[PDB]
């Protein structure tokens, strides 16, 4: 299985659910995600999972995220 | 036990639904899972007041009562708040046994009860006297430390 669902949430967007491949890097999935919602995308966006900032290079397969794990985007 | 397995249900729930700025998660065991008795939180600061910017550090004790008994809420380090005592505990009425508390109150709402406790301290309870005193006599400086105490805890 290639995919995981995750809840995208953040201050000024709708939420957002993505299913992105496991071997997608954190940078793809706010890349995707930016591309998602219509906005530009940044380096200095930044992703948060329990209080702790997502590296922008480890593989989605790589963090602790697990199936309908919200993330919140900054 | 009931006690484990109304936070397991918890943890569940807040991992996949909570509000946007907020975190928590119980703390690792021994050996080492998850210990779900303790957990570390953070609280961000609301928009528009003076406490935004800031991520406030708690930890929440669960007692082995739970939920029949409420979890200890500690600020670390302890806030500038005239609602929080010198050792960092919260007082509110939800978190308070002969009180607000009942089983029936979960995590989501203790974090945004304490939320929306920052900006509006209930004058009616002081547990600490500085922040009191300065809230009630000079709330220029009050709002002043407040600010100051959010760039301290930046994210």
């Amino acid at each position: 299985h290639k995919l995981i669902t995750l809840l995208l949430r953040s201050s000024k967007s709708e939420d957002l659910r993505l299913s992105i491949p496991v071997d997608f890097t954190v940078k793809d999935l706010i890349k995707r995600y930016c591309t998602e919602v219509k906005i530009s995308f940044h380096e200095r966006i930044r992703l948060e999972f329990e209080g702790e900032w997502l590296d922008p290079n480890d593989q989605v397969q790589s963090t602790e995220l697990e199936d309908e794990d919200q993330v919140s985007v900054v | 036990s009931l006690c484990k397995t109304r936070l397991q249900e918890e943890r569940k729930q807040w991992r996949r639904d909570h509000p946007f700025g907020f975190y928590a998660k119980p703390c690792k065991s021994s050996d080492g899972g998850l210990d779900l008795m303790n957990w570390k939180v953070g609280i961000p600061g609301k928009p528009k007041t003076s406490w935004e910017g800031g991520l406030y550090k708690l930890t929440m004790a669960f007692p082995e009562e739970y939920p029949t008994r409420p979890p200890k809420c500690r600020f670390t380090p302890p806030l500038f708040h005239p609602n929080v005592y010198p050792s960092g505990t919260v007082c509110l009425s939800i978190l308070n046994e002969e009180e607000g508390w009942k089983p029936a109150i979960t995590i989501k709402q203790i974090l945004l009860g304490i939320q929306d406790l920052l900006d509006d301290p209930n004058i009616a309870s002081p547990a600490q006297t500085e922040a009191y005193t300065m809230f009630k006599k000079d709330k220029v400086e009050y709002e002043k430390r407040v600010r100051a105490q959010a760039r301290e805890n930046a994210p």
